[PDB]
């Protein structure tokens, strides 16, 4: 069963350089042609080129004929990928793509890698707290503010897991500091508030951290 | 001879069905390598025509080559094995004898399609010589390039090409 | 080279309807070998590709038959016979008859359904990030549909710009709607200095922009 590895975001600084790579399994490695697209956020996919892995053999787009530089490892079962001169507009997510036996098709794509600055942190987590005002025993809103935390992902779960209906949790967002942030929400009805308690769990598994906060009334 | 013609009829198909069934090759793969243009110094009557057999590995392509050119050898008449080693010295510059010529081919395949002059050739088109062909008057003797799409795998195709084209003579 | 363009680009779908959505290339897409190579991937949210249809018609292993491709020479088309909720996302045509390949820019399919306004919440800093020394405003716009909305902020009167940050969730397995949480980011000492924080919140299904806001030590 086909399975395509890659390596984590990246933050590098207009002019330098940066090398993705793609540990493969399940095939043959020699058999099958290697590719690499980038997606932009909110963009279109683009071709960059491909690699044989039997031979070393490439195939750039024009676009990149002299940043990238695609490579193999006949014994990790590895490509890599190294754009150098890194400018604002090469940020972006770079999947590798396998071929089939005729290097016309893509038959199994990786997973990605974003590429565009900080080291391994877990999140400060705050209650966003109900208002007052409210509206009578209608809906309210509370949340939980998972802030700066570094890399991915952060699960949330709400009151154990018990608390399913109403919850929203957004994609996190980067922010200039290098950290991610992200939001986790849920709506419930005003009367519940003094008689529930809403307990926001988190677990950001890379730092093994693991907070609960109980957001409480105003 | 008739000999010269169906026997590399004989080679030119072995080598295809190997390809696709030991490198998984197909006539719908997309080459890495091309063969550009195909250049012939002195011809007396030959027709050099290339088919596209292409494939990702090279070194499948490489032992699906040797293969191909074992058997097709082993299928010759003691008489006809004679007159190998004559196409060896005259195109290869290599002595040998019927029973050597197995591992003497062999070992200058993998010795020359493994050196970094080929292996680390990665320009797409490539084109290939031959210094002289002859046919029969009536007769074109046509031959084939089979295509490999690698550099290493064409090595061993134009290396029995150099072969078969000195036989004609 | 091969300029792909996929019409249209937003496909809202009654949900087990039909749905087509159409490529066109800068050059004809047959190749002399006979085959057109023509192929379309599907992106669920967020996730990397995943194959769907090769050379025009034929479907990868594990895809359903409700996917189907059909055309020729420049001209393509996909259709998904009755359209489940696992196949909201972008749809990509890809072509590889000339080097480089090239992808067209895709189609966004999503559930159709009646339009909803948003509910807005703002929410000010908690005291515990006071502490550490730092002021995230945040504000919620639940529920809605069209995906389309705008969130203002401002404080004391002010347009602010660049300080802030939204993010977007997929479309609602149940209902259909969006979720959009924008998030004002300032110093502490910045937000001491200002005492009225509003949201402003701008969507279809409302009739006038609504505005949530809040002052300095007050809610």
């Amino acid at each position: 069963q086909v399975q395509l590895v890659q390596s984590g975001a990246e933050v590098k600084k207009p002019g330098a350089s940066v090398k993705v790579s793609c540990k493969a399994s399940g095939y043959i490695f020699t058999r099958y042609w290697m590719h690499w697209v980038r997606q932009a956020p909110g963009q279109g996919l683009e071709w960059m080129g491909y690699i044989n892995p039997s031979t070393g053999y490439t195939e750039y787009n024009q676009k990149f004929k002299d940043r990238v530089t695609m490579t193999r490892d006949t014994s990790t079962s590895t490509v890599y990928m190294e754009l150098s001169s890194l400018r604002s507009e090469d940020t972006a997510v770079y999947y590798c793509a396998r071929s089939d036996y005729t290097n016309y098709v893509f038959e199994y794509w990786g997973q990605g890698t974003l590429v565009t600055s900080a080291s391994t942190k877990g999140p400060s987590v705050f209650p966003l707290a109900p208002s007052s005002k409210s509206t009578s025993g209608g809906t309210a809103a509370l949340g939980c503010l998972v802030k700066d935390y570094f890399p991915e992902p952060v699960t949330v779960s709400w009151n154990s897991g018990a608390l399913t209906s109403g919850v929203h949790t957004f994609p996190a967002v980067l922010q200039s500091s290098g950290l991610y942030s992200l939001s986790s929400v849920v709506t419930v009805p005003s009367s519940s508030l003094g008689t529930q308690t809403y307990i926001c769990n988190v677990n950001h598994k890379p730092s093994n951290t693991k907070v609960d906060k109980r957001v409480e009334p105003k | 001879a008739a000999s010269i013609q169906t026997t590399v009829n004989t080679l030119s198909e072995r080598i295809s069905s190997k390809l696709e069934q030991e490198a998984n090759a197909s006539a719908q793969t997309k080459c890495d390598i091309e063969i550009g243009n195909f250049y012939i110094r002195q011809n007396h009557g030959c027709n050099i025509t290339v088919k596209n057999m292409c494939s990702a590995d090279a070194d499948a392509q490489l032992d699906a080559v040797l293969s191909a050119a074992t058997e097709t050898y082993s299928g010759l008449t003691p008489e006809q094995k004679a007159y190998v080693p004559a196409m060896f010295t005259a195109a290869l510059n290599i002595q040998t004898s019927v029973n050597t010529v197995v591992r003497d081919f062999e070992n200058y395949v993998k010795q020359t399609c493994n050196s970094s002059a080929v292996v680390d050739n990665k320009l797409k088109i490539q084109n290939v010589i031959i210094d002289e062909c002859y046919g029969a008057p009536g007769s074109p003797t046509n031959l084939e390039f089979i295509n490999t799409g690698s550099s290493k795998g064409n090595c061993a195709i134009k290396a029995l090409m150099q072969l078969t084209t000195k036989a004609t003579t | 080279d091969v300029v792909m363009t996929q019409s249209p680009l937003s496909l809202p779908v009654t949900l087990g309807q039909p749905a087509s959505i159409s490529c066109r290339s800068s050059q004809s897409l047959v190749h002399s070998n006979g085959n057109t190579y023509l192929h379309w991937f599907q992106q669920r949210p967020g996730q990397s590709p995943r194959r769907l249809i090769y050379k025009v018609s034929n479907r990868f292993s594990g895809v359903p038959d409700r996917f189907s491709g059909s055309g020729s020479g420049t001209d393509f088309t996909l259709k998904i016979s009755r359209v489940e909720a696992e196949d909201v996302g972008v749809y990509y045509c890809s072509q590889s008859t000339h080097v480089p390949y090239t992808f067209g820019g895709g189609t966004k399919v999503e559930i159709k359904r009646t339009v909803a306004a948003p509910s807005v919440f703002i929410f000010p800093p908690s005291d515990e990030q006071l502490k550490s020394g730092t002021a995230s405003v945040v504000c919620l716009l639940n529920n809605f549909y069209p995906r389309e909305a705008k969130v203002q902020w401002k404080v004391d009167n002010a347009l602010q710009s660049g300080n802030s940050q939204e993010s977007v969730t997929e479309q609602d397995s149940k209902d259909s709607t969006y979720s959009l949480s924008s998030t004002l980011t300032l110093s502490k000492a910045d937000y001491e200095k200002h005492k009225v924080y509003a949201c402003e919140v701008t969507h279809q299904g409302l009739s006038s922009p609504v505005t949530k806001s809040f002052n300095r030590g007050e809610c």
